[PDB]
């Protein structure tokens, strides 16, 4: 086991949150994640990335009402230095994981221009970070954290119930071979146990099903 | 950590290649036996022992798990038989022979791609078997691909329909990118010549997202050449000159660290100019 | 007794009886489902029952405006999908038709817009199959033997039944409640005037209040203007009888 001569840890993968509706609190745990760690420049990073992640930032859809805290030096130039130096260190985790963090939150040819300009993300360069977000979702899934990889991929660019007979709009099991099915829990719990299908046709969906 | 695993065969192995989780180990040597290990936990369990070849087994390769736990072995009786799982038990659920010498190297296809088994035998010829369902396998055969035998076949990670490329290094003193066409037939796209001998292992690295491909190839001869491409150009740089044959070459996960063992019986990880880890 | 936190001018329980929807004084109706208020729509409500769950968690609401608003499930404020809002004059209640009926709703304002949705996903779109013309009660009778009924109150209950052959349907009186048959064999009617009545129709001492009958139609809940919710029900002689009384304050 050489995982201490790679750039990507499970530790830091297991210990780092994904929440798209507050940044900065996913920002701030992350930090603390990587202070658990032992990893100092990561946690300078994070709390860069906090502090530059504010809501109070947000890009002004006028091009003449302010400068765009992209086009500030602590805003792209930043993040792209930081996604220089660590595609140097061929740290895959913390460029996925940055791009991800900072795209969360992300006359005519002139508003195209500054809609381009406000992007802490460069515009031109989408597909070099959705490839960095496959490869650590590719990582993720390689160490078994098929959830991380999950919640980590969602920021790519690219019927009646049988047991309460109300009707499903949501997640539901079928049985392929009777037919009658509900809400997921509603069938969790009635075949945590019986094994005879509610509606009552007699199919043991259970070993009809699991496999 | 350390997990000596008694490989417990009747001759010397040739290759350990452990599955996708880095749970499962399988390793094939000269006893015409593949027998696929459980190395969860740090034991040593025979999950099945196959036995199914004539000849002993060059090369083995884990297929992904998104298309089921499949593994492939090349041997020498010329013909490439792919164990699958069955409830819980492994059988041979499909062989290949349309090669008329040894099959030295296989390397499945990227997960993206699809499940494409590349088979490089001595022969001189190229198969890819790609899985069309319901347990039927097109087999699309690039005669003539090397001069005297392909020795070492390896995929290259999806990069932007696909194209499929794939670097294959034979006796020809050469290495063969092939490129598969809008038609569908393969074709080679450039040809990259800088070891002195037979070219015994090709690895390309696994590419994070950075615009540069990188190939790592070992030859007879005892050098390791380091191809990037920064265009379809190749610049190789000589990681190092060996003083015995080089037999294989790896890439870290991250395509950072290259493993690279010979025939001087030891294992050297080089970390970039390149140096030695160990 | 409990007075659990909430001018409710009409709260009603769903079919499970789990969620309460209530309408304000404020021409405002909350889905208050320890009953806390998951909810809040300012309406366009003098009355607000549910519907049938199978057909969704849909709300009507009858307005004073001459219209009969319904909140359809989207999940929270609810988005009005259809608009009941053709009735001329001001809607008195809104009470769903029952399930084996399809989609229906009465507007009983004396325009009886019996509005009826042929998708039910699509539930947009009202169309008045039936229009006859204070107090709206739909028949549960889910029998083949037992046509479909809607009864009409008047501030006094006809019971237009739609009949087979021609395919059409054909003291104040504050609230009339159909109680649930159970496989009846005759239909118990409760109607609030002057003094509660009861009838059976087989194939407070003041102006009463919206009464109602529970699951199974035996217990009756009829309210006036004593202030007092009297609780009713059945005697050994197949009677209608007092079996207790609950206080609005809660004492
Ligand atoms: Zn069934
Ligand atoms: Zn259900
Ligand atoms: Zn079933």
């Amino acid at each position: 086991d050489i995982a201490c001569l790679l750039p990507v840890h499970k530790s830091l993968g297991e210990l780092y949150i994904l929440n798209v509706n507050d940044i900065q609190e996913t920002c701030q745990k992350n930090a603390a994640s990587a202070l658990l760690v032992g990893r100092k420049d990561l946690v300078q990073v994070w709390s860069l990335a906090t502090v530059a992640t504010d809501l109070c930032l947000g890009p002004k859809s006028d091009p003449d009402l302010e400068t765009p805290w992209a086009r500030h030096p602590f805003g792209r130039q930043l993040l792209e230095s930081l996604l220089a130096h660590y595609c140097r260190l061929r740290d895959v985790q913390t460029l996925a994981m940055l791009c991800s963090v900072f795209e969360a939150q992300s006359r005519e040819r002139e508003r195209d221009q500054h809609d381009k300009n406000k992007r802490l993300l460069d515009p031109a360069n989408t597909q070099q970070f959705d490839d960095f977000k496959k490869c650590y979702g590719e990582i993720l899934y390689r160490w078994g954290l098929r959830e991380k990889r999950a919640e980590v991929l969602k920021f790519v660019s690219c019927f009646q119930c049988a047991i309460c007979h109300v009707a499903v709009r949501g997640s539901s099991n079928f049985c392929l071979t009777c037919g009658h099915g509900g809400h997921t829990s509603h069938m969790m719990e009635w075949f945590r146990t019986q094994e005879v299908c509610p509606t009552g046709c007699g199919c043991h969906c259970l070993l009809e099903s699991t496999f | 950590v350390i997990n000596t695993v008694d490989t417990s065969h009747e001759d010397m192995i040739h290759d350990a290649q452990m599955d996708y989780y880095g749970t499962r180990l399988a390793t094939c040597s000269s006893d015409r036996s593949v027998k696929i290990f459980d190395v969860r936990n740090g034991g040593q369990i025979l999950i099945a022992d196959l036995r199914g070849h004539e000849g002993p087994v060059w090369q083995v390769a884990w297929a992904h798990p998104m298309y089921g736990n499949i593994l492939a072995s090349c041997s020498y009786d010329r013909k490439v038989i792919i164990w699958r799982e069955e409830n819980g038990t492994w059988e041979k659920s499909h062989e290949h022979a349309g090669h008329d010498s040894s099959v030295n190297s296989v390397c499945w296809a990227p997960h993206d791609y699809g499940l494409i088994l590349a088979c490089g035998s001595s022969d001189g010829a190229i198969s890819l078997l790609t899985y069309t369902g319901e347990g039927q396998w097109e087999v699309k055969k690039i005669n003539n691909a090397h001069t005297i035998g392909c020795n070492a076949v390896s995929w290259a990670p999806a990069v932007v329909n696909y194209i499929k490329r794939f670097a294959s290094g034979g006796c020809d003193n050469l290495i063969k990118l092939w490129k598969e066409e809008e038609d569908g037939q393969w074709k080679e796209e450039q040809k990259l010549e800088a070891h002195s001998d037979w070219v015994r292992d090709v690895a390309w690295a696994p590419s994070i997202g950075l615009p540069t491909s990188t190939i790592a190839s070992c030859s007879q001869d005892g050098r390791v050449f380091i191809w990037t491409c920064d265009s379809n150009t190749w610049s190789p740089k000589l990681l190092h000159k060996f003083n015995d044959v080089v037999w294989h070459v790896s890439w870290s996960i991250t395509a950072n660290i290259l493993a690279v063992s010979g025939g001087d019986n030891k294992v050297t990880l080089w970390k970039e100019q390149w140096v030695c880890i160990s | 007794a409990r007075s659990i936190a909430a001018l409710i001018h009409d709260v009603s329980f769903d079919f499970h009886g789990r969620r309460m929807a209530t309408c304000s004084s404020d021409q405002s109706v909350k889905v208050w489902d320890d009953w806390h208020c998951t909810a809040s729509w300012k309406t366009h409500v003098w009355r607000v029952t549910w519907a049938h769950p199978e057909f969704g968690q849909v709300l009507a609401s009858c307005s004073f405006d001459r219209t009969a608003a319904v909140w359809e499930e989207i999940v929270s404020h609810w988005v009005k999908r259809t608009t009941l809002v053709d009735s001329r004059t001001s809607v008195t209640d809104v009470k769903f038709a029952p399930k084996h009926m399809g989609l229906m709703l009465a507007t009983c304002s004396g325009i009886v817009r019996i509005y009826e949705a042929p998708d039910v996903m699509n539930l947009s779109q009202w169309s008045l199959q039936h229009e006859i013309s204070s107090c709206i009660s739909w028949n549960p009778s889910s029998s083949r033997a037992h046509s479909p009924m809607i009864a009409v109150g008047s501030d006094k209950v006809q019971i237009f039944e739609y009949n087979e052959n021609t395919r059409k349907y054909a003291d104040p009186v504050h609230d009339i409640a159909f109680a649930p048959n159970l496989g009846r064999s005759f239909h118990i009617l409760a109607i609030a005037t002057k003094d509660v009545r009861i009838f059976t129709l087989k194939p407070h001492n003041s102006q009463v209040w919206r009464v109602s009958w529970n699951i199974t139609g035996t217990v009756l809940a009829s309210s006036g203007d004593d202030g007092c919710v009297r609780l009713w029900k059945a005697n050994y002689m197949d009677n209608w009888k007092c079996t207790g009384i609950l206080k609005g304050n809660g004492s």
